[PDB]
């Protein structure tokens, strides 16, 4: 198309050939996937190309798209599920004809000579603006001046005939035999074709969501990158040189691609075929899509389909175990989890049975999307819940309609068993993480399931196991709470920056030499005000030169030992870290625990100011052993201010003291007669005197921040004081 | 000019293997000679000049055909230590010509 | 064609004696003093081992073949 | 790595390898010679080591024919080599030596013979197949002896995989015959 | 491990313990906890009100 | 034990079994220490004090003091101290750099007090030689390093001209002569010995 | 212990003074590891029981599929195990499947269910995986011990250094670099990319950059800051090179790298072939090799490496040498002329660096 681009359109017997060849290539992929009909094959697989897809077919065929296929579906916070609705290009339009290139190249090289001839008299440095403007123009392009080789390339004179003679030197046929593109700087640009190809799909939201990505469901696209296909596709398969046997294997490299597309490719729309179920699993597999079966066997490996079903049921039970009173449930019963209930698809039994002593009215049968119900249609009290798991395909991730249809079928099918007529069915699509409920609701139930189910989805670690196995099979990796701290739970902050520390002093060389020093681990609970402070003198620093990596392990090991020894009743529910690389050594030690969760704080924390607490640490440095010291950071503050203000105050005062620390020596004594008493950590100031220094410190933080920000007042006073009270890293206007 | 002509020669030879990637012995001997020719570059020119003056009789050429279904093409693999001399000479002849 | 020394109540192979010179031993007799143990080889050979040496590379310090047996 | 001068053991392993496998297996022959492998074995045999390679002095008519043909051909030396059958290297070094012989003849005879053309300037040589055959030294030991030992074994082997393996199955069936016979003898 | 030193500065006077064993074995609370509880009720309701009004206009 | 010359605090000075000269003394640590980089500061400080003390003793004799340390295939910290003529002191730099180039490594030149601790961390084998002017010669290339390289350089013809003494085992003197040299060393060092009056505490 | 060396030594020391009662007094003083995709280093774990949990029934892959374990062990598994451990389950099942005659009606992964092998193969693979874990550990520890960049290194070249911060240091290159003032910023302790630096060391690396721009701006130069981080799969130590250029080159440099990065690898590699840099710690995932280049304080360009054979390890030095018309020896060789060359260079820059108060306020 680059060489022939003027001629090819008139050559239309060649256009018939190009349609034939493009169709042949597609047929070869269809055969490799094993198929004998178009119907399971939407175009989208090929054209989705590098960015998402992994293939990347450029087209010259008038492939009329299925576009009635182009519908994508999303779940709202209400549990209601919303639907969204929308010819792929020939290159020929994008590839500029040679007439255009020859006229455009004459004028662009002419105007460069004028601009350079101007620039030679003007001796002024040549503009960046024109060089960014003219980039794709000239037969020797203008970017050829950028080429970096060009000081040598000036001496390469044979090169166009020489590239033709390479056909005698080298056994591989070269399509670009005519263009040494470092001289020809590059006579085409695909980027408009790729971007329009996404538009012709409606790609970015629509096609991503469509395939497997809803199974990964984590955020949008922007974080996500594809790793190398590490696994059996590469390392031994290359090493052994078996190639007679590798011809027998030859589907296996397709495995990464086939898994991602398989929600499309598996889809039941064969024109002709029959449906088979993968054992111990609810997946229906249509034809022998070659690699997919082992890929799914490796994802599901062990019972996990059953294990997901029982875990969400018992998490539902645990909600009802708490919501006994507000629902008038005298007990919640867990029915027998028959070991095939979760993947027998013809029938179901209730899983959770609720008991009551109440007079009660219940809705006719209704969806989570119905925000109010005919809740007086009937009076009854006995309730069942039933949970159905699903693995959707692009023809059907229907879960609103599937929840409706399966509820009606199983309640009416005599093969089913149910304890009462008043029931909800819960449906979850493991291929898409969509959920739906269809139910005879009593009034309280619908908002509870709505709230619980959303929180359940993330929490329910059996889904985490499934997702992480999908991510690993995909090799696809991503680059990436303020009310919770007060709210109720046992939550800790932890530090590692003060643990391993080194001091610098100059040798008689006049260059700098290092000496290492004792360091502290800072652990803090914001709701109780309680601080634990573990000192590391001897044990780590004597032992190794690894000490930084060992110090991370020892930080996680010492905090693990603290949690393990001190309670079983009041072990932290959450631990919060800014150092988030610190999450990973904690996580392995939490594997002894399971019951504890770690979060990455998303907000900046005092711990650099704890280096100023290291001044009080110097009183610790006087101690000779790796002792532990216990503190509460709240004095008289502990009663009155402690929940609401004192976290905000301590965050503000502690962060402020770091950039202020000499100035804080003055400000801590707002009047010279004021004092800090030995039984307190903070100055003896009342309410209003604490407010005066608090407001001064807050404004002084904003004043120093204002010195960069100096356009500060109008936006940053309203928005950024909130965000600085949170502690966001606010650097946004250039980053936006 | 010679040091710059040698760069153009060596980078032409290396370009074929950057595409081809798989190296038996002879591609390993050639890439060793090309990488050597960079750190040698004044020495490598001295060999190339000495080769062009003295040697006059050469190691055997291998021949292979390239299968385009309407017509074969004949492909020759000259010995690597000579190819750098031929490759410098090709660049030099065309530059002076 | 190996001699394996195993511990009481323990199923795993604590010590493995393995050499090509090891062979099927149909009869083994231990001295009552525990000083020596005798082994008969099917190719009309007798080889002596020390019960405490465990020199797992195997050895033939003293061997005899004067018997006219046929295994 | 490949190349450099040819020892004795490499020529003699080359001859011996040429005896069992040789006249065009040479990739297989290189398996016995490290460091001299595919192309260099063939080039050593045909240029230097072939019988009939006529390593003797250049007579009158051979020198006549070589100068006659150098005037007739220009530089065609691979074609010239069959006619004089003294091959390509032998022609070229003789021809260049005869060109030296004329200019040197009076004035060079003592000094120009000696003060330039006496040796290469320490440089590495592309010829070494054609020039020599070094003796193996008085204490040749472990480089030569390793390949000498590999050569002797590979010259002896004479058997396929199946014959070597089924010979063990004959031995192992004989061993099972002894064990199973004796159990029959004693349990009967 | 039982001999690992703890110092306690949480009370008005310092104490030293054989920390891990002893600390593992180791009216006004309701008045304190209730005023924090009620104010958190107020603030959470207040933030819900602000966010709901913005969402309502959206 | 008869070969010990002087015995300060962290370190003691002793004559080797095979001395290059009559004034060759070595300073070793009484605790089992691999090198000066592993040695505490007080051990290294006394080594620098011995260097100063022996230089003053050498200065009375009209000699310069040369020191070097070899941390390679050793388990006990040993510092060698050899006294040479002032003329040979200038030759040291050319002798060391020539011997290093012949051995196949580079000596790096450091100023009046730099290399000993600062260039490398504990556990690294290293050789260091300090010249009488205070500059240090240091190298990290210890693979195949000659164990007697420091003795070999000092024993060369322009310095001491005692190439036979390079191998310490051959030059070993009789026990009666060894006691004489140690007693002579003790007497000459005794006026300069500043440690003899630190004992009051 | 070492104080015993003083008193053991002081015995003769009193006798050198010859006060026999001092002799008595000093005598009476004595004579009375694994990697993860995030690029952490974490404690190892071993599959000691996983050979025995399987049901001893059907063919191999069915046993692995049926074996049963609770969500506890599955959460532990999924947090410890890399994707390699999941994908390696292909091997023994399908390697033997390659020999078997296939029909399009029932085939590739069907035959993979049918293959047998049992405990002798599991023991050999179990021992293999254990040996590979030890090899991984030894490889990791070698990457710490052969690291010349850590201040704890045995291979350190400390005379390179011109300034040291709390967590980072600034030094002259070890070679005939592109300029006498060719400098590097290095983290004092080991990490394999700047993205893997957490907030204090990340921000401290940026802090040097304001000083260096100001120092070279006083010369009317511009400067290029770039990271080559091929290291990330293997754990070598990152540094940012700080190369000064003439202002006329600085104005062009963003053009040169913008072009070259679009050409560094084949056209059909998977990810985006160029990243514009704004929030780099969130734009490129941890554990990916990448290149990034910044021009003065302006955030520049990055690329995520996918073919370490194709993307050249010298990339930016070739480009900047191509802006400076230098001969290839200035970037191909890394000719390590050091002894006097670095000392004069380090001291000369140090004399130029000292006005930057960040050097002194610490
Ligand atoms: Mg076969
Ligand atoms: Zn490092």
């Amino acid at each position: 198309m680059t060489y022939f681009r003027e001629a090819v359109v008139n050559t239309q017997e060649l256009l018939d050939l190009l349609v034939k060849c493009e169709n042949k290539i597609q047929t070869r992929i269809k055969i490799g996937l094993n198929s004998k009909m178009p119907s399971r094959f939407p175009p989208v697989v090929f054209y989705t190309p590098k960015e998402i897809g992994g293939l990347g077919m450029l087209s010259m065929g008038h492939v009329l798209i299925p576009q009635s296929d182009l519908r994508w579906m999303q779940q709202t916070e209400a549990g209601g599920v919303t639907h969204f609705r929308s010819l792929i290009p020939n290159l020929y339009r994008y590839i500029q004809p040679w007439e255009a290139e020859f006229v455009d190249s004459v004028r662009v090289w002419a105007e460069y000579a004028l601009k350079r001839q101007e620039a030679n008299a003007q001796n002024r440095r040549l503009t960046l603006e024109d060089l960014d403007d003219s980039w794709d123009r000239g037969i020797p392009r203008i970017n050829t001046l950028f080429q970096k080789d060009r000081h040598t390339l000036a001496y390469d004179k044979g090169w166009r005939v020489r590239t033709e003679f390479k056909a005698y030197q080298i056994l591989k046929q070269n399509p670009f035999w005519w263009t040494h593109q470092r001289h020809d700087g590059k006579l085409w640009n695909l980027n408009n074709y790729r971007t329009d190809m996404i538009q012709a799909l409606g790609g970015v939201e629509g096609i991503l969501e469509h395939t497997l990505f809803r199974g990964t469901y984590f955020p949008t696209w922007e974080g996500l990158f594809w790793e190398r296909a590490s696994g059996f596709e590469e390392s031994m398969k290359f090493k052994k040189l078996t190639n007679a046997q590798r011809s027998g294997l030859n589907q296996i490299p397709n495995r990464r691609f086939t898994l991602w597309w398989s929600p499309t490719i598996n889809r039941a729309n064969v024109y002709v075929g029959f449906q088979v179920q993968l054992d111990l699993t609810g997946i229906f597999m249509h034809g022998k899509i070659p690699t997919l079966k082992i890929s799914l066997i490796q994802i599901f490996r062990a019972h996990l389909w059953q294990k997901i079903h029982e875990s969400v049921v018992m998490d539902l039970c645990q909600v009802f175990d708490q919501e006994l009173d507000a629902l008038e449930i005298q007990t919640v019963q867990k029915e027998t989890i028959h070991p095939r209930k979760s993947y027998k698809m013809n029938s179901s039994c209730a899983d959770v049975l609720l008991f009551a002593q109440y007079k009660w009215n219940v809705s006719r049968p209704s969806l989570m999307a119905d925000s109010k119900d005919v809740m007086d249609n009937t009076t009854t009290q006995k309730y069942w819940l039933d949970v159905q798991l699903r693995w959707g395909d692009y023809d059907s991730h229907d879960v609103e309609r599937y929840a409706r249809a399966k509820f009606l079928d199983y309640t009416t099918d005599n093969m089913s068993i149910y304890p009462s007529p008043t029931g909800v069915l819960i449906a979850i699509d493991l291929a898409y993480n969509l959920y739906s409920a269809y139910g005879n609701w009593f009034p309280g139930m619908k908002p509870l399931i709505r709230q619980a189910m959303a929180k359940i989805i993330k929490a329910n670690p059996a889904f985490y196991v499934l997702r992480e196995r999908i991510r690993k099979g995909l090799q696809l990796y991503s680059s990436e709470n303020y009310g919770e701290l007060f709210s109720n739970q046992i939550i800790w902050f932890v530090d590692d920056t003060n643990v391993y520390r080194v001091t610098i002093h100059k040798t008689f060389e006049g260059n700098l030499t290092t000496k290492p020093i004792n360091g502290a681990i800072f652990i803090f609970n914001p709701r109780t005000g309680q601080l634990f402070l573990k000192i590391i003198h001897t044990s780590v620093w004597a032992g190794q030169k690894r000490l930084s990596q060992l110090a991370k392990w020892k930080t996680a090991e010492e905090v693990a030992a603290l949690i393990r020894s001190l309670p079983v009743e009041e072990q932290p529910r959450q631990i919060i870290v800014t150092r988030k690389a610190m999450l990973d050594p904690l996580e392995v030690h939490l594997l002894d625990f399971p019951n504890i969760v770690i979060k990455g704080s998303e907000l900046m924390l005092p711990f650099q100011a704890i280096m100023k607490v290291e001044k009080f640490g110097d009183l610790i440095l006087k101690a000779t052993e790796p002792q532990m010291v216990l503190f509460n950071l709240y004095d008289d503050w502990l009663k009155t201010i402690s929940s609401y203000t004192a976290f905000s105050r301590v965050v503000l005062i502690m962060r402020g003291m770091h950039i202020n620390p000499d100035k804080t020596k003055v400000i801590l004594k707002p009047d010279k007669t004021t004092i800090t008493e030995p039984h307190h950590i903070w100055p003896t100031l009342s309410d209003d005197d604490w407010i005066k220094v608090e407001l001064a410190l807050k404004d002084m933080i904003l004043a120093d921040y204002g010195k960069k920000n100096n356009v500060n007042v109008a936006s940053l006073t309203q928005s950024e004081v909130r965000d600085i009270i949170l502690g966001m890293e606010i650097s946004a206007p250039s980053q936006q | 000019h010679d040091t710059k002509l040698l760069i153009l020669a060596l980078e032409r030879l290396k370009e074929s293997y950057s595409v081809k990637n798989r190296l038996n012995q002879s591609q390993r001997e050639e890439l060793a000679l090309i990488e050597q020719a960079y750190d040698n570059p004044h020495e490598a020119l001295s060999r190339i000049k000495r080769h062009m003056l003295t040697q006059r009789a050469f190691k055997e050429v291998g021949i292979e055909f390239m299968d385009l279904y309407t017509h074969l093409i004949p492909v020759y693999d000259i010995e690597p230590l000579e190819k750098v001399t031929d490759a410098y000479l090709d660049q030099y002849l065309w530059y002076e010509a | 064609k190996s001699v394996r020394i195993w511990e009481w109540e323990i199923p795993v192979d604590t010590k493995l004696i393995q050499n090509v010179g090891l062979h099927a031993i149909p009869t083994m007799t231990k001295s009552p003093n525990d000083k020596w143990v005798v082994g008969q080889c099917m190719d009309n050979r007798i080889v002596l081992f020390q019960l405490v040496d465990d020199k797992l590379r195997f050895s033939k310090k003293k061997a005899f073949r004067g018997h006219n047996a046929a295994g | 790595i490949k190349g450099g001068v040819w020892k004795n053991t490499e020529d003699e392993i080359l001859k011996a390898a040429i005896m069992k496998y040789g006249k065009n297996q040479w990739s297989r022959i290189a398996s016995l010679l490290h460091r001299k492998s595919a192309k260099q074995c063939k080039a050593r045999w045909f240029e230097w080591l072939d019988p009939g390679i006529k390593k003797t002095e250049w007579s009158r008519e051979e020198d006549e024919k070589l100068l006659h043909l150098a005037k007739l051909m220009p530089t065609q030396w691979r074609t010239i080599a069959p006619i004089v059958g003294r091959t390509s290297a032998q022609c070229l070094e003789r021809y260049e030596h005869l060109l030296d012989e004329a200019q040197r003849k009076a004035e060079g005879l003592d000094e120009e013979a000696t003060e330039t053309r006496k040796l290469k300037p320490g440089e590495i040589d592309p010829t070494p197949e054609t020039k020599p055959a070094r003796p193996d030294p008085i204490d040749m030991d472990d480089d030569e002896l390793e390949m000498l030992s590999e050569a002797r074994a590979r010259l002896a082997n004479t058997q396929g995989k199946k014959a070597k393996r089924k010979a063990r199955e004959r031995q192992l069936s004989d061993a099972r015959r002894l064990a199973s016979l004796q159990k029959r003898r004693e349990m009967r | 491990y039982s001999n690992i030193k703890v110092i306690d500065m949480t009370g008005k006077q310092q104490k030293i313990y054989s920390g891990y064993d002893s600390f593992s074995m180791k009216l006004i609370h309701n008045l304190n906890l209730l005023v924090d509880l009620t104010e958190e009720g107020i603030r959470r309701s207040n933030q819900q009100l602000i966010s709901l009004k913005d969402q309502t206009t959206a | 034990k008869h070969l010990v010359v002087a015995i300060g605090n962290k370190c003691y000075a002793a004559m080797p079994k095979g001395p290059l000269t009559e004034d060759h003394v070595m300073v070793l640590s009484v605790g089992h220490i691999q090198s000066q980089v592993s040695a505490p500061v007080e051990v290294r400080d006394e080594i620098e004090k011995f260097k100063s003390a022996f230089t003053l003793m050498a200065n009375k004799q009209g000699k310069a003091l040369v020191t070097f340390e070899r941390n390679f295939r050793t388990q006990h910290l040993q510092v060698q101290m050899v006294m040479i003529d002032k003329s040979s002191s200038k030759a040291l730099k050319s002798s060391f750099t020539t011997a290093a180039a012949c051995a196949g490594f580079e000596l790096v030149t450091m100023g009046p007090d730099e290399s000993l601790l600062d260039m490398v961390n504990e556990g690294c084998p290293y050789f260091v030689a300090e010249l009488p002017d205070g500059s240090k010669l240091f190298t990290r290339s210890m693979k195949g390093f000659p164990l007697h390289f420091g003795r070999e350089v000092l024993a060369s013809t322009p310095i001491l001209d005692c190439e036979d003494k390079v191998d310490w085992k051959a030059c070993v003197l009789a026990k009666e002569k060894e006691v004489e040299l140690v007693n002579k060393l003790k007497s000459d060092f005794k006026p300069f010995d500043f440690t003899a009056e630190d004992d009051s505490d | 212990e070492d104080e015993k060396n003083k008193l053991s030594a002081k015995i003769l020391k009193a006798e050198m003074k010859g006060d026999t009662d001092l002799v008595k007094k000093l005598k009476r003083k004595l004579e009375s590891m694994r990697r993860d995709r995030e690029g952490n280093i974490l404690p190892a774990s071993s599959r000691r029981s996983d050979s025995d949990r399987h049901g001893e029934g059907s063919s191999r892959m069915r046993r692995e599929y049926e074996k049963s374990q609770d969500l506890d062990s599955m959460v532990r598994e999924e947090k410890t195990g890399t994707a390699g451990d999941q994908l390696r389950l292909f091997e023994r099942s399908l390697i033997k499947s390659s020999k078997i005659r296939r029909h399009d009606d029932e085939s590739v992964d069907d035959i993979a269910e049918m293959q047998k092998g049992k405990k002798k193969s599991d023991e050999k693979d179990k021992k293999r995986k254990e040996k590979e874990s030890i090899k991984e550990h030894k490889r990791i520890e070698r990457s710490f011990d052969d690291c010349s960049r850590c201040i704890d290194s045995s291979r350190l070249k400390k005379h390179n250094i011109i300034a040291v911060g709390i967590n980072t240091y600034l030094a002259v290159v070890e070679w005939d670099g592109l300029d006498d003032e060719h400098l590097i910023i290095v983290p004092t302790q080991h990490c394999s990319s700047t993205i893997q630096l957490d907030e204090n060391v990340w921000d401290e690396m940026r802090l040097w950059r304001k000083g260096l721009v100001a120092v070279w701006k006083s010369q009317n130069r511009d400067c290029i800051f770039f990271e080559m981080s091929r290291h990330v799969d293997s754990n070598p130590h990152v540094f940012i090179e700080c190369v000064p250029v003439e202002q006329e080159i600085g104005d062009m440099a963003s053009i040169y790298f913008k072009k070259a990065i679009n050409e560094c690898e084949g056209e059909y590699m998977d990810n985006k072939k160029l990243i514009e840099t704004k929030d780099l710690r969130r734009q490129i995932p941890k554990g990916f090799s990448y290149f990034a280049v910044d021009f003065g304080l302006s955030n520049g360009f990055a690329h995520v490496i996918e073919s370490h054979d194709h993307f050249p390890s010298t990339f930016a030095t070739e480009i900047i040498a191509g802006m400076l018309d230098l001969p290839p020896k200035k970037w191909r060789k890394r000719e390590t002329d050091e002894m006097s060359k670095q000392k004069s260079r380090a001291e000369n820059f140090k004399k130029l660096w000292e006005p930057v108060d960040w050097t002194k306020r610490l």
